């Protein structure tokens, strides 16, 4: 149950159970970024 | 060399001296293209440095590109870049007009391009450019940096020295030479002239 969470659980898995009350709106991440540098031009990547 | 002074900064000024040291011609690079073999494109950059715009600019440091804008490797074509030739020297106050027993004063100049292989080392000179003043004397952190910057080198010839001497010759010029020559005193009248 949802009270029965301590400091054991932690970077544990569990399984609850419960009701939905908010959803909010869906925001945007990045996953591949092309980046450039403004003094000397220098490009180069990253992954996440 | 002696009587040029920072009064005369950023003006056109003729200066008479002998040349006393060249250095090596140099290539130097402006646009630089490259070859993508994953999408069969070439590219290219541009560079730029200070001593080729008398106006002060914006620096722009651009990099030498080995990579492509989604991370294709690229390989260098040397034919087809462009490169354009560098050379220094170094001029000094003539031995017959400087003052006896005292040390000589000297000035750098800077040639790009088409003259760049104009003169030798001990040679009788004069050159006309701009006497400029080069990045910032210390302030960032002697004094400023001076040369100047070659327009117009001309070689002049003198009493016992290797630079030769020649005239341009007239067709007036050319009508008596060759009249001079059908008289049959030639000799007698040339050598008769000589002191
Ligand atoms: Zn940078």
């Amino acid at each position: 149950p949802l009270r029965d969470l301590d400091s054991e659980h932690v970077s544990k898995i569990v399984r609850l159970s419960g009701i939905i009350i908010s959803t909010s709106v869906l925001s945007s991440r990045a996953t591949y970024l092309s980046i450039m540098c403004r003094n000397c031009r220098h490009t180069t990547s990253i992954t996440i | 060399p002696r009587t040029l002074t920072a009064q005369h900064l950023n003006k056109l000024v003729s200066v008479e001296g002998i040349v006393t040291k060249t250095s090596l011609v140099r290539p130097k690079l402006i646009r630089s293209v490259h070859y993508a073999a994953k999408t069969g494109r070439f590219h290219y950059r541009d560079y730029t440095d200070a001593t080729t715009t008398l106006t002060t600019r914006i620096p722009t440091p651009a990099i030498y590109p080995t990579e492509d804008t989604e991370g294709n490797k690229l390989t260098t074509e040397y034919g087809y870049s462009t490169f354009i030739d560098h050379q220094r020297i170094t001029v000094q106050e003539m031995p017959e007009m400087a003052p006896a027993g005292q040390l000589p004063r000297s000035i750098d100049v800077i040639l790009d391009d088409d003259l760049v292989d104009k003169t030798k080392p001990g040679d009788r000179v004069n050159v006309v450019g701009v006497f400029k003043s080069l990045g910032a004397g210390g302030m960032n952190q002697i004094g400023f940096k001076t040369l100047i910057l070659g327009n117009t080198v001309y070689p002049l010839h003198a009493r016992s020295t290797g630079v030769a001497a020649r005239q341009m010759l007239t067709d007036f010029d050319i009508r008596n030479i060759n009249k001079l020559s059908k008289k049959k005193d030639i000799f007698d009248i040339l050598s008769q002239s000589l002191a």
